[PDB]
């Protein structure tokens, strides 16, 4: 997790505007409706037939806010990815049994989002910055599977 | 397989594109270089500074490409045969590359198209970059 | 796309497999487990130690799924098409993975079929688990 | 390079017994014909057309050699690869311009290649091994890409 000064401003000055609850519930969502395979997880959900029924599931959007508070607390540590999401990582891999490709597929969900939502403002040197910091997250999340 | 919604929703989306293509074609390149810089070892030839012209040429030609794919939507492998022959057989471009470049189209794609890039849309416009870039690779060996 | 000489590779190569098929394929799981170890998160309900019953009796059943794929390489989405049901809408394992166990059947005949395992049929070995894995995942979405 | 004693120990046994010439010829070779896309690097080497003239080809033969030799030093320094490959790092960026993503086909490839030559000895463990040893060659080759 290289991360310049520069780059870690920019992911912190955009986060700062983001409404995590609604925008964990748009990522989660979306990652539920284009990559259908994620539904493996979430039986106890509920109906997730149709992109309404997934995207105004409150229990999908309850999730959302969850994993993106997380997400969250993740950026304010980012000298430290490893020690912060340990539990998470040992959580999702013995309990949850959660293949990590999708902490990758969820990473480059959330950059869809975070363009939709902020449109111009997402330059191109914003987007590479935020790609470092997801696939970090991804790393630090998968980091104790065995 | 793209489904009759899956086609509407591309018609749909690229059609709000018009004539902006070439300029999201040339930035979904620049976001991918910047992004992954590996994908610049294709590009030793190009000058890939910002504004650059043959970026600007580059993403144009691309960007036909990818209008002309929604305008032949049913029968995309006759269509883009010879894209599928020059990638195969001159350019060889590693096939995880076709996935940075697809990610990067949807990012410009959503920077620019807020009303359009819905959930639904974004899916089948995901499954359309897929089966391009699954067309564009099917020679290689 | 498999080409008559791969077929015919395959169909040679897979031969001198024979009574052997379920121990290897049990062999490549093992050998993906170890190597790959997010693998097992498809696999909680299994004991996954040296030599466990649930891993030969998989790696049976998928050996064998493999023997109907060679006896039906001409015509593999039709041969395959429960099975591509099953991984699609029950399964849903990431694609990912398909590589990963291909790889580790690769190995595996390596390591059993010395003078078989020629540069040429290494190649299409390689296509034909390809193109078994590209069926497997076909319905995703 | 999260690697344990044992593992350290199953590498660089297995490795004493390499015939370095042979298997770089047979692992570069391999890498041309199953994945005939990677020959677009060497085109001032020859015929290619077919795999007993890829096979054949001396330059190939001797590309091979070279190649493995420079991995067969990175072998003693485990738990510094980056800093040893960091010169080839550069000038395959640099100069040769070489998509990283080959260095994990040659890797797989590699691991092939010791289990054609060595059956019975390229046991499930010391495979695992070897796998986290060629994504780590790979990982340093790719370090200075920029
Ligand atoms: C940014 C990456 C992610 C983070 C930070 C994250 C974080 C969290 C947190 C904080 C919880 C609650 C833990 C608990 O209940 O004790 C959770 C639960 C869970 N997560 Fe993750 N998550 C991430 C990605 C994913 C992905 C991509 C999936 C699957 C596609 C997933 C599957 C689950 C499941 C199935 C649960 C349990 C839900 C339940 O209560 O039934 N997570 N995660
Ligand atoms: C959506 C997927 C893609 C499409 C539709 C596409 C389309 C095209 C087109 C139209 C050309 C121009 C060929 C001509 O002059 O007739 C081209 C060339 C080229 N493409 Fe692809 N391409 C795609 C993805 C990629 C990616 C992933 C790479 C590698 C990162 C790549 C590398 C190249 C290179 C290096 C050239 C030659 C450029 C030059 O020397 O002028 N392409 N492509
Ligand atoms: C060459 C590729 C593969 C083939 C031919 C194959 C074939 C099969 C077969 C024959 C079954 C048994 C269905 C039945 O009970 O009738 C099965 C089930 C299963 N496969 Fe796949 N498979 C492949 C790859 C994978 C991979 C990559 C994974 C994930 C890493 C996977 C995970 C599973 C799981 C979890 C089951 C259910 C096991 C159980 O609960 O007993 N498979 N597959
Ligand atoms: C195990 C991973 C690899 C290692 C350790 C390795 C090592 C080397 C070394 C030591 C050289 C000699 C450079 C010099 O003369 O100073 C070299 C050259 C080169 N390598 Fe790599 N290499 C690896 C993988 C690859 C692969 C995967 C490719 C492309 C498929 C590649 C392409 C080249 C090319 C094109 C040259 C220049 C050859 C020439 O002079 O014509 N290498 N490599």
């Amino acid at each position: 997790m290289h991360l310049t000064p520069e780059e870690k401003s920019a992911v912190t000055a955009l986060w700062g505007k983001v409404n995590v609850d609604e925008v964990g519930g748009e990522a989660l969502g979306r990652l539920l409706v284009v990559y259908p395979a994620t539904q493996r997880f979430f039986e106890s959900f509920g109906d997730l037939s149709t992109p309404d029924a997934v995207m105004g599931n409150p229990k999908v959007k309850a999730h959302g806010k969850k994993v993106l508070g997380a997400f969250s607390d993740g950026l304010a540590h980012l000298d430290n990815l490893k020690g912060t999401f340990a539990t998470l990582s040992e959580l999702h891999c013995d309990k949850l049994h959660v293949d990590p490709e999708n902490f990758r597929l969820l990473g480059n969900v959330l950059v869809c989002v975070l363009a939709h939502h902020f449109g111009k403002e997402f330059t191109p040197p914003v987007q590479a910055a935020y790609q470092k910091v997801v696939a970090g997250v991804a790393n630090a999340l998968a980091h104790k599977y065995h | 397989v793209l489904s009759p919604a899956d086609k509407t929703n591309v018609k749909a989306a690229w059609g709000k594109v018009g004539a902006h293509a070439g300029e999201y074609g040339a930035e979904a390149l620049e976001r991918m270089f910047l992004s992954f810089p590996t994908t610049k070892t294709y590009f030793p030839h190009f000058d890939l500074s910002h504004g650059s012209a043959q970026v600007k040429g580059h993403g144009k030609k691309v960007a036909d490409a990818l209008t002309n794919a929604v305008a032949h939507v049913d029968d995309m492998p006759n269509a883009l045969s010879a894209l599928s022959d020059l990638h195969a057989h001159k350019l060889r471009v590693d096939p995880v590359n076709f996935k940075l470049l697809s990610h990067c189209l949807l990012v410009t794609l959503a920077a620019h198209l807020p009303a359009e890039f819905t959930p639904a849309v974004h899916a089948s416009l995901d499954k359309f970059l897929a089966s391009v870039s699954t067309v564009l690779t099917s020679k290689y060996r």
